[PDB]
């Protein structure tokens, strides 16, 4: 199924996922497309930061859901 | 805005700038660099800015954008009064409309000093 990830610049990324995908795997899919290391990524859905070992289904993230990608930043 | 020198305390210099203060650093290693978590602690006491990257969205009610560009922090003045609400505003993903309101109170120099001193194990202090 597809989900969408909205980045800080307003770009929308489309990911191919399954409900059993872990947040860690989703972050690796985002790295594939945007080049951001997973350890820098904070994924937000329903106002909550998603934890790495959980699955999309654990958060009831269904087809055509949109997540926000925010970033850890340091500097110077 | 404000573009700090490139010394290790650069992000702390930005936080101070947005609160009408300056800092002195005895040296700030990369493990002690200002990060988004520390910036959020300061935001919670005077919620006037969004932390983001170049081209990133700023809360419409932010007075400043604190921008991390290739591991260098700087501050740009934004178009709001400094009336941000919560962490969604801090990250630039809120649904705010620009509002008018009274100018925001900065974090006091002493309160900011304690946060910076603790975060940098004494190496960065407010002047
Ligand atoms: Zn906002």
């Amino acid at each position: 199924m597809q989900i969408f990830v909205k980045t800080l610049t307003g770009k929308t990324i489309t990911l191919e996922v399954e409900p059993s995908d872990t947040i860690e795997n989703v972050k690796a899919k985002i790295q594939d497309k945007e080049g951001i290391p997973p350890d820098q990524q904070r994924l937000i859905f329903a106002g909550k930061q998603l934890e790495d070992g959980r699955t999309l289904s654990d958060y009831n993230i269904q087809k055509e859901s949109t997540l926000h990608l925010v970033l850890r930043l340091r500097g110077x | 805005g404000y573009n700090p020198p490139g010394d290790g305390a650069c992000g702390y210099r930005c936080l101070a700038f947005m609160n009408g203060a300056t800092v002195v650093s005895a040296g700030c290693s990369s493990d002690l660099w200002c990060d988004d978590e520390l910036a959020y602690r300061v935001f919670q006491l005077s919620p006037t800015f969004t932390v983001t990257i170049p081209g990133g969205r700023v809360c419409p009610n932010a007075k400043y954008a604190m921008i991390c560009d290739k591991q260098h922090w700087r501050v740009k003045r934004a178009k709001g009064v400094g009336l941000c609400l919560d962490e969604s505003c801090f990250r630039g993903i809120c649904n705010c409309q620009r509002m008018s309101g009274p100018p925001p109170a900065p974090v006091s120099a002493a309160v900011l000093d304690h946060i910076l001193e603790a975060a940098t194990f004494g190496n960065v202090r407010v002047v």
